[PDB]
RNA sequence: GUGAGGGGAGUGAAAUAGAUCCUGAAACCGCAUGCAUACAAGCAGUGGGAGCACCUUCGUGGUGUGACUGCGUACCUUUUG
RNA sequence: GCUAAAACUAUGUGCCGAAGCUGCGGAUGUAUACUUUGUAUACGUGGUAGGGGAGCGUUCUGUAAGCCGAUGAAGGUGUGU
RNA sequence: GGGAAGCCUACCUCAAGAUAAGAUUUCCCUAGGACUUUAUGUCCUCUAAAGAGCCGUUCGAGACUAGGACGUUGAUAGGUU
């Protein structure tokens, strides 16, 4: 019973540089370099899949700072405003009210600082 | 339309016969071929003797005049090599690879 | 007009017609779920900021149906360990089409 | 001394984009109107109105 | 996508004018620093040049404190063997005051294609004149 | 060039079955089209992300490219490492 | 870059900050009950040398004088799932 | 206030790829159609300037280049006197 290895490993190579598509160079030619990019980008997928979330939320309170440091506040003085004032609204959607609707961002900054006083 | 001629198994390298094509390609007829009776270069006559086929065959299988055409589409593969053993010092041997080429050349109006 | 929900751990601010993705929920497709615990409705000028809530406000969905993401590949890998071992992941979500926002 | 590592084909044809080839310098002869390289005589012996072999 | 990124066909680059004279360098810089790369708006976005037009007039003006003028050194080099000059504030700012300013400012920008973009948004000029009236900078006190 | 080679014609179900001729993979080497690229420093990807071209069920869509940006020093073996 | 500090000492309000904790969705192992189950609760699921458990594909024999196939098998090359 | 063969100038050469790409003098190019993507827009027709280069005779310039002189309205090279 002598089995031939050509049909399933051709199959197994041809997968592995199907996935190396757009590298550059022997990356998305050459079986032996190509394998070892696309480990590397995994393992760096996993990685910035933590990563985003971070960036993310440092996006989210850079935005805020700046509306409340137009509304005569600072990022810190109207987060704990709005933690006395009762008010939940998580920063994703307070930096999108921030870019996108300066009135509704004034509101929530007044809030924050009668809760303040 | 295009009309084809190709040259397979010229004696000569395709990195030598490129510079020749790429000195033709794009051109009219004419132009081109003064370009090739004034080379120097030994892939010349070759590049010349392909276009005058295809000039050829354009004009006796196609009917197509010879003014109107010009060089659409030209080509250089490489073909088969021959392989060789040359002697060096002290005993050491070396390997030649005598490269051959295809030319491919096609007219269109 | 917007409102702002709070569906499967996170939130969103939602205008009406809007279609979003949220997490899995075991409501049947072509059922309408509503929203009474909205944080925040602004219509224009009438802008109303809830304490935890807006009291009497009211956000009304249906459920267009459910579905799975793009699948994700998970990848480890120890160097010169002798180490390696790998996952596939699709995550389940609801597809929900805003119908009213009542302030 | 040698390579230490294999010349990429990018770098190859990034050496070799000087290698172009450049066309010669031809004129119409006023005497015969036959293509010819400027200044030199033409293939039949012509040259500025004069005739080589007879 | 729902926090979405400034798009640079929208922004609005707006000019300002800043007198330097009795500011402290580096609690200048830093403000220019944070409005040229944008950091005071709501659309700022890291990887977009959201930022604003700093002109700088008086700038031979500005100040520092301690025994800095004196002592604080510049350096540079000349790749060539021993070739590290040197000169102090005091002779910098009497010669060419905007190298310090741009010193300041590049060393608080971020280092790449994106900071070089942003500092071209800053003016310096020794006197008390500028030649962008045509932009019609206003008045801004930091 | 009475060369080699090819374009027609003809045969054949098939000639990209045309003679070292069934199928014709990969390394490697050309041509064509689309996008990017000549002020910017490094394992070449990854998470974001503008613009452009084609397609389109006109979009919160598909394909190709990827300015700008956070992070990031290959694999195996042998080792305390 | 910093000098009534962006340094040092003491005190107080806030905030940022990890793959830690919480929230939402999913998978899996063990135990306890449902007195069949495949349902609930609780506690677990970083790993080299190693030990244990469960599978995917390849060639050949029977099942097979069966079933699919020139209205196109194997193989090659794309796309979708 | 004074104060060294030391520092910055001063002397010589290079220097705007100084992408912040600088300044001055002088010279050149001023035409009609169609259409939709109403725009430094796409196809036609007509125009080809000031200059630069190819080529040639060459050099006290030179590896190849680059640089300098000249090309009949001419002494650029050889010859001749
Ligand atoms: C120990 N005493 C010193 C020693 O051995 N000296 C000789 C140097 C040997 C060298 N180290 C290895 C070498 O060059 N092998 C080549 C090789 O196998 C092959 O060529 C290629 N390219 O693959 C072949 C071509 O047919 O030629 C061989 N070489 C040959 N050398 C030969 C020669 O001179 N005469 C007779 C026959 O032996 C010839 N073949
Ligand atoms: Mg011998």
């Amino acid at each position: 019973a002598r089995v031939k290895r050509g049909v399933v490993a051709h199959r197994r190579h041809k997968k592995i540089l199907a996935r190396a598509k757009g590298y550059y160079g022997a990356r998305s030619r050459v079986y032996r370099v190509a394998f070892q990019a696309v480990i590397k980008a995994g393992q760096y997928a996993y990685r910035d899949r933590r990563q985003k979330k971070r960036q993310f939320r440092a996006l989210w309170i850079a935005r805020i700072n700046a509306g409340a440091r137009q509304n005569g506040l600072s990022y810190s003085r109207m987060i704990d405003g709005l933690k006395k004032a009762q008010v939940i609204i998580d920063r994703r959607v307070l930096a999108d009210i921030a870019m996108h609707d300066a009135v509704a961002f004034a509101a929530l900054a007044e809030k924050a600082k009668g809760a303040l006083a | 339309m295009e009309v084809t001629a190709k040259l397979r198994g010229a004696a000569i390298s395709a990195q030598k016969a490129r510079l020749v094509a790429d000195l033709i390609r794009g051109k009219s007829v004419a132009h081109a071929l003064n370009i090739l009776n004034f080379s120097n270069k030994k892939a010349a006559v070759l590049v010349k003797k392909a276009l005058e086929s295809a000039i050829a065959n354009a004009e006796h299988n196609n009917s197509l005049d010879v003014d109107d055409l010009k060089v659409s589409t030209i080509y250089v593969d490489e073909g088969m090599s021959l392989k060789r053993i040359m002697p060096r010092a002290k005993g050491r041997a070396d390997r030649i690879t005598k490269r051959t080429c295809h030319i491919t050349v096609k007219v269109g109006v | 007009m917007y409102a702002v929900i709070q569906s499967g751990g996170k939130q969103h601010r939602v205008v009406e017609g809007e279609t979003l993705k949220v997490e899995l929920l075991k409501a049947e497709s072509g059922a309408t779920i509503t929203f009474d615990d909205v944080l925040m409705v602004v219509n224009g000028d009438n802008i109303q900021i809830g304490a935890p809530v807006v009291a009497g406000a009211k956000v009304t969905a249906e459920v267009i149906g459910h579905g799975r993401h793009d699948k994700i590949r998970i990848i480890k890998m120890r160097r010169r360990k002798h180490y390696r071992k790998q996952q596939g992941h699709r995550q389940w979500f609801t597809e929900l089409k805003i119908t009213g926002i009542s302030g | 001394a040698v390579q230490q590592n294999r010349k990429s084909r990018s770098r190859r044809d990034m050496r070799r984009s000087h290698d172009a080839l450049t066309e010669n310098a031809l004129t119409v002869d006023q005497a015969t109107g036959e293509t010819h390289r400027r200044h030199h005589v033409t293939k039949d012996g012509f040259y500025r109105g004069r005739q080589l072999f007879a | 996508m729902k926090t979405l990124s400034a798009k640079p066909a929208e922004v609005q680059h707006d000019w300002f004018v800043v007198d330097a004279t009795g500011k402290t360098l580096g609690r200048l810089a830093t403000e220019i620093a944070r409005r040229l790369r944008g950091k005071h708006k709501t659309s700022y976005t890291p990887h977009v040049d959201t930022g604003d037009y700093i002109i700088v007039i008086n700038a031979e003006q500005v100040q520092v404190t301690g025994n800095k003028a004196l002592d604080k050194k510049y350096y540079r080099h000349t790749e060539f063997p021993g070739g590290l000059k040197e000169t102090n504030f005091e002779k910098l700012v009497a010669h060419k005051p905007e190298e310090i300013f741009e010193r300041a400012v590049k060393g608080m920008l971020p280092k790449g294609p994106l900071g070089y973009a942003m500092i071209k948004k800053m003016k310096v000029y020794a006197g008390s004149e500028h030649p962008h009236a045509a932009q019609q900078p206003q008045v801004l006190d930091i």
